[PDB]
């Protein structure tokens, strides 16, 4: 069978250079024709570029958003196809795909997180949801990267609970706010593993 | 040039799309290739004997359960107990039994009555079923030899006869012929000459529905063209029904209260279905009339379950979703399903609640359930037939057939979800926008759970012609006996009396091109449909209706004995010389061989009009000096044309100067020779 | 020029019904092989999409057969016999007859098909220790509405607010959004939505 | 709860009493013990099997027709396993005679 | 498209190729696809067990 | 289904114009290229021409030899395919074949006589064959065009009979010799259908 | 050039066997794509030939999947896994790198394998009523030779034509027919094969 698996996802901030490795067996590689999709968080993808087979030979489009940054390169004997990145800026902030053709995107790779932030690892600050009188929750303010999951009651309450997606702010940190709708005084917690700053709250109206 | 390849690129495409094309059909028809319905076939409860009979049962909401048989010669007396576990009695007090299943016709077949004596009424009441089932498809039930047509008929093995140890008095070997479930199939293959796979099948309550399910199966492989898929409990001695009293399973009035209330045991009927099954692409490119289509089956087990009598949810959920997964559909495709209802107080909530899961869970409308044993009685192996007979004859009339003795649901069951609707009573079933379909489940005593999809024939018959014509095509009747054949007329008379407006050459093709040719036959060129029926009804008292009996006795094992004295009257004309192939090609090998010695050609007087020879006709014995040369042509034209035309011959022999007549169609002479 | 190309967007789905998604081309993507070259994607919520449809009608191999489709020399038709539970993603009528190839078109987020229900409509004002911390941060929770055709409006004037929006669940088939309206100190001395699930503004502030 | 079907080649014998006549406690097992039908049943129940446990019957051919129809089923596909096979056992001098 | 005239057809070639290939191997597995005995068991006459 | 079913058989000399017509019936013409295939007697195909599909638009190819000769039509609305023949010669005596393709010939239909001779249609000139002291046979000389069918003992006689080919003499007439191999006087007849000459022949050594 | 494309010519099957027929290419037919441009026709004796193998690989529908090949960048196999009585006939290894097609090639005329037979050498002087009708064909009939490698040489040639026929059912044999046609004045002047069968040539004159 057939794997366009990835590798070189990472944290980087604008300015520098990233890896982009894609693994290929159980078909001829020079037969063809690789190409890459980025995909925004949330929202829908769009092609990078892509590289000719070498019976072909041909050239290599990109993007139009990508003009003199990434490069793509193949190889046979290797058989690992390269997307590079060169002076990266916040768009680049996005899971890149591996498509097994220039115009057939016909197989797909899982994804990697290339992130490109401007935000590095810290400690986040959990804020509570006061009810009017309802739904209780609390935000989680300033915390990179994503790594996080919010329970309820340290995961006995499920029915009602949500852990909102990560907020894109300007400065490069996020936001996620975690809420249980049902009337009554909970017990949420947040943990963001690479800091490992462990917060438990009490929130009462 | 090809554009630097252009042309050569996509013609590629329009090669390799085309073959993906055909092989993903290949698949489709290969695995979910929606296989038709042809005729349909029953001897259920009661008094039904077809399916339009079965269908002014169920119309009209008659129950067959009545009682007992007593041309069995059941003792009827140790058959019940005060006590109910006194070993000898039973504990239902009727049930819908067969009043037929005791006599079987040995005379027709190739059976001899001391043979048949011993045959299990099972395969009797399917050698008849089968035959009864060929005629009513328009097939000639005689031109199926030696042809691929899978048998799958179910059955109960129980007991019948004498104990196979003592054997008997008048029935020795025959014994092993009748007792045994495997023949049950094979009778039926060797009769009909049928070559395809004969699968007697065992899976208790389900067995039935089993075998269509392997009908089904060798039709989309392809291993039979055609299919005869059914199941049968014949009721021969009471054993069964005083041992199902046992484990106190049986309800005391033999009726199958599906799903209600009132339900004290499931109790029992004996009966009979059968079906022809085969690909819908083989029925309309044959012409074969398709009642309905059956999409997707699928037979699973009920694994460990609370014993092997007690069924279980999760298996009937699995097993009735596979049949709507294997067949393309699915639980908001399916208007009404026909369950098990073997009538049990505990199989029918578990039943009900697998119902509700499957299907009830996502529903648009209300699921009609329905179950034919309230009707009928739980027939055991012949479960499952009845129910696809069922919902066929409610796909024809259009009409959903009531669950008898479901007024009171059963308080075990959550009706309150509402996507299920018990046929209480008729629920109208037009054909509409969305195809019309239907599923049958049978869950045996053994465990095998089973589930059909029976979805409407695609309305494409619709679009026939209509015309007139001055051609009297002859009314072909035959039969195996002088009696038979009075009542064949006298059954035609009556369905032409009853079911009037048939036009006469609809009936006329129907009965030559679907009735076999018999060794009895009684034919008349109508007029009117009151000179037929005059005629049909004169055949019916026994009087000269056109004086001419085809009289015979088999086909197999046929010795061509040659006598001759006298016969093959001058009788032939334009148009009959070309109807037969053989016929022709051997008329005219007999004129193109006598080319140098003999110039003498028969064809001038066999082709001549016979209307105006016979004014002047005589008796065959007196014109020998004409009617010999005659004789030789004709006899080996229809000695011929009679070793392949539905018989099976052995050898041919002379009786009398039939000697070098039938040397000469052994070869070995040319044209002078022959001549000479 | 380039190709519009517009499939129909918002096409919810629910368990065992026979649905059809239709696309839009400026001019025939129908070419002089007579063959069509348009590509039918759909995008898996949490992992790799996968192949439905190409040369407008001939299916990819693995998908199940049920992904049929077909269309005219513009109009075109990926006609889906029926969906599952996990027939729930976005539809990407991706058109392959001029590259480069970097519009795949907005995606057709489907959906499960249920009745409209009442977005719940939560002022929640922010903590004070936020307040005293050196951010605010008021949200107008929005939960168990369906469809998503709502935007919070913040007056007392927008333009501050975030769009945070979930996938859906299984056993209940409702949404909620989240308007994270962030804030500064002294701007603290009112929130809408216009769902269909109701007809009238409903006011509520902090 | 696997799928796997059960394919017994049979041919009916006769076991012990008609089943008009059940004992004193072989009453109610007289055929759930002997009726061909239950021989792959009992495989399937006593195994846990939920498959097609299916009892062919075809006199000296029923074994070879169960493995022909096993393998079918395998081919289309519709237990992953498949259990195929025949017996012929004669408790009473029946069919000898 | 670029150089030649095929290096976006010529996918629908290798893809529509691949589809047929699995299709046709489908068919194999459906109607020919051998099928292995995994063990055998037998009770038969003279003490074989 | 499908059907390139051809018509437009004939007998001519050379010098005229013959009419070849390509029934398509079961899928759009316009989407296949026409093209045609020339077979000549008892040996190998010979590639006429093609023409190109209207959507493509094109032109049409010809084989080297038929240059200025041949021309090849279509059309969507009758769906008929036309090969037309200008200036026959004797090459053309073969039978043609309407293929469905450019370059993939992917479909063929039966296949018209296209005879192209210099003879007419007269009576054959049955000559015997003496055996040496063996076989026994009869010539068929000197017949048009080539319909005759030879028995031995006026069709009682099929073990190890012949019936040659056509033989291609330059005078335009053909050549058949029916031969039997038995040692023993026999009869052989033929039978020419457009001239009704029924010989019968009687042979010894 | 024109790539020269002969496979190796006279691969005689008998039924129930193995067999396999290879080709030639001058230059490399894998082109660019990473697919070989090379067809295999079948050419029935009596009617219309059929399609084998396209791609040089791919079969073609309806045809059954015995029809198996393969192939490098120039060497071709149509590996054929069996045949039976039906599979005889002629087949065309045609390219399709360079337009136009032209002839099919040689084409192999393939036929029931059998052991070498002795070939019926039969020299037949010509009627004397044809020598007084203005023509003479003198004919060294040949019947019951297989292979077909033989012709048949004039002496005391080259007024002498070829009219061999196809393969029969239960010999499985050949017969050849070399007719020459004389004139009048010079019948006042032996026929030889070369066949397998034999080494030694066998001198027969009328």
């Amino acid at each position: 069978e057939v794997q366009l698996v990835q590798s070189g996802g990472g944290l980087v901030q604008p300015g520098r250079s990233l890896r982009l490795s894609c693994t290929a067996s159980g078909f001829t590689f020079g037969d063809y024709a690789m190409s890459w999709v980025r995909q925004a968080p949330g929202k829908g993808l769009e092609w990078v570029g892509f590289i000719r087979s070498k019976a072909y030979g041909g050239t290599t489009e990109y993007a139009a958003s990508v003009k003199g940054r990434f490069t793509i390169s193949r190889d046979d004997s290797k058989s690992i196809a390269y997307l590079q990145m060169n002076s990266l800026k916040t768009e680049d902030t996005a899971v890149y795909y591996c498509t097994r053709g220039g115009t057939l995107f016909d197989y797909w790779g899982q994804g990697t997180l290339v992130t490109v932030s401007s935000a590095s690892t810290k400690g986040p600050s959990v804020f509570p949801l006061a009810p009017s009188s309802a739904a209780l929750g609390c935000l989680v303010k300033d915390y990179f990267p994503e790594p996080v999951t919010v329970s309820w009651n340290s995961g006995a309450l499920t029915s009602g609970v949500h852990t909102f997606p990560a907020v894109l702010q300007s400065s490069g940190l996020y936001s996620l706010s975690s809420v249980v709708t049902v009337p009554s005084t909970y017990i949420c917690n947040v943990n963001h593993k690479p800091s490992n700053t462990k917060v438990d709250k009490k929130v009462e109206p | 040039m090809a554009s630097t390849d252009s042309e050569k690129v996509a013609e590629y495409l329009r090669r390799a799309t085309l073959d993906l094309r055909a092989a993903r059909q290949r698949i489709r028809e290969l695995e979910g290739e929606p296989v038709a319905v042809v005729a349909m076939a029953c001897r259920l409860p009661g008094g039904v004997s077809t399916p339009e009979e079965f269908w002014e049962l169920l119309s009209e909401g008659r129950d067959a359960v009545a009682g007992l048989p007593t041309d069995r010669g059941w003792d009827l007396d140790s058959l019940f107990h005060p006590d109910p576990t006194r070993s000898g009695t039973a504990h239902q007090r009727g049930g819908g039994f067969l009043t037929e299943a005791t006599a079987f016709d040995p005379a027709f077949f190739g059976m001899s009555p001391r043979e048949a004596l011993a045959v299990d009424p099972q395969q009797r009441l399917m050698l008849e079923l089968s035959w009864e089932v060929l005629e009513r498809a328009g097939i000639p039930p005689t031109s199926l030899q030696a042809s691929p047509t899978g048998v799958f008929v179910g059955l109960i093995p129980q007991e019948y006869g004498p104990r196979l140890a003592e054997g008997g008095e008048g029935v020795e070997g025959y014994l092993m012929t009748g007792t045994t479930t495997s023949v049950a199939s094979g009778r039926i293959a060797y009769t009909l000459g049928l070559e395809g796979p004969a699968i007697s099948v065992d899976t208790a309550c389900s067995s039935s529905l089993v075998a269509v399910h392997l009908a089904c199966q060798s039709l989309r492989r392809g291993e039979s063209s055609l299919a005869m898929a059914g199941g049968v409990t014949v009721m021969p001695t009471p054993g069964m029904l005083v041992d199902f009293s046992r484990m106190n399973s049986l309800a005391p009035d033999g009726r199958c209260k599906a799903f209600s209330a009132g339900a004290n045991g499931f109790g029992m009927a004996e009966g009979a279905g059968m079906l022809l099954l085969e690909r819908l692409s083989d029925a309309r490119r044959n012409g074969h009339p398709v009642l309905a289509v059956l999409r997707g089956t699928a037979v699973n087990s009920d694994g460990a379950s609370n014993g092997l009598s007690a069924p279980n949810g999760r298996a009937q959920v699995r097993v009735i979703q596979q049949a709507l997964a294997e067949s393309g559909l699915g639980p908001a495709d399916i208007d009404a399903v026909e369950a098990h209802g073997t009538g049990t107080r505990l199989g029918d909530p578990i039943e009900a609640r697998a119902l509700f899961e499957a299907y009830g869970r996502d529903r648009e409308q209300p699921l009609h359930l329905g179950s034919v044993k309230s009707n009928l009685g739980h027939t055991q192996a012949a479960a499952g037939v009845a129910g696809v007979i069922k919902m066929v004859l409610a796909m024809r009339a259009g009409t959903l057939p009531r669950t008898l003795h479901a007024s009171e649901r059963s308080k075990e069951i959550d009706w309150s979800s509402g996507a299920i609707s018990l046929l209480d009573e008729p629920e109208p079933w037009p054909a509409g926008a969305r195809p019309r379909r239907a599923g049958v489940s049978s869950f045996g005593i053994s465990g095998t759970n089973a589930h059909a999809i029976i979805e409407e024939a695609p309305q494409v018959v619709e679009g026939e012609r209509v015309e007139a014509g001055d051609v009297v095509a002859p009314w072909v009747l035959s039969a195996s006996s002088a009696e038979g054949l009075r009542a064949q007329a006298a059954r035609l008379a009556a369905h032409l009396r009853e079911h009037p407006g048939q036009d006469p050459r609809d009936i006329a093709y129907s009965l030559a091109t679907g009735r076999a040719a018999l060794p009895h036959r009684a034919a008349f060129a109508p007029v009117d449909e009151s000179a037929a029926l005059r005629v049909l009804d004169g055949l019916a008292t026994g009087n000269a209706d056109g004086a001419a009996v085809g009289t015979s006795r088999a086909q197999q094992r046929a010795v061509f004995v040659f006598p001759g004295q006298g016969w093959q009257w001058a009788g032939m004309a334009v148009d009959l010389l070309d109807t037969s192939p053989v016929f022709a090609a051997a008329l005219r090998e007999c004129a193109d061989a006598l080319e140098p010695h003999l110039d003498f050609e028969v064809i001038p007087f066999l082709r001549a009009e016979a209307a105006r020879r016979e004014q002047d006709a005589a008796l065959s014995t007196e014109r020998v000096d004409v009617v010999q040369p005659v004789m030789f042509a004709v006899m080996v034209s229809l000695a011929s044309m009679w070793r392949a035309h539905g018989v099976e011959p052995a050898a041919v022999i002379g009786h009398s100067q039939g000697e070098i007549a039938a040397a000469c169609v052994a070869g070995a002479l040319s044209l002078d020779d022959a001549a000479r | 020029d380039v190709v519009m190309t517009q499939s129909p967007l918002s096409l919810p789905v629910t368990p065992g019904e026979p649905a059809s998604i239709s696309c839009r081309s400026s001019q025939s993507l129908l070419h002089s092989n007579g063959y069509n070259y348009l590509d039918w994607y759909l995008q898996k919520p949490g992992q790799s999409p996968q192949l439905l449809i190409y040369l407008g009608s001939n299916r990819a191999s693995g998908v199940p057969d049920r992904f049929s489709g077909s269309g005219s020399g513009t109009d075109f038709t990926l006609k889906i016999s029926r969906v599952e539970a996990e027939d729930v993603g976005v539809y990407y009528c991706m058109q392959s007859l001029q590259t480069p190839r970097l519009t795949f078109g907005p995606g057709t987020k489907v959906d499960i098909k249920r009745t409209v229900a009442a977005p719940s409509v939560f002022i929640f004002p922010p903590s004070d220790e936020q307040l005293k911390s050196g951010t605010a941060s008021v949200v107008c929770l929005l939960n168990n509405f369906y469809p998503r055709g709502a935007k919070v409006q913040w007056k007392v004037q927008s333009g501050n607010s975030q769009e945070s929006v979930t996938e859906q669940d299984s056993k209940d088939s409702t949404y909620s959004l989240s308007s994270t309206l962030t804030l500064s100190k002294a701007d603290y001395e009112a929130c809408e939505v216009t769902h269909q699930g109701l007809s009238s503004p409903v006011t509520k502030s902090f």
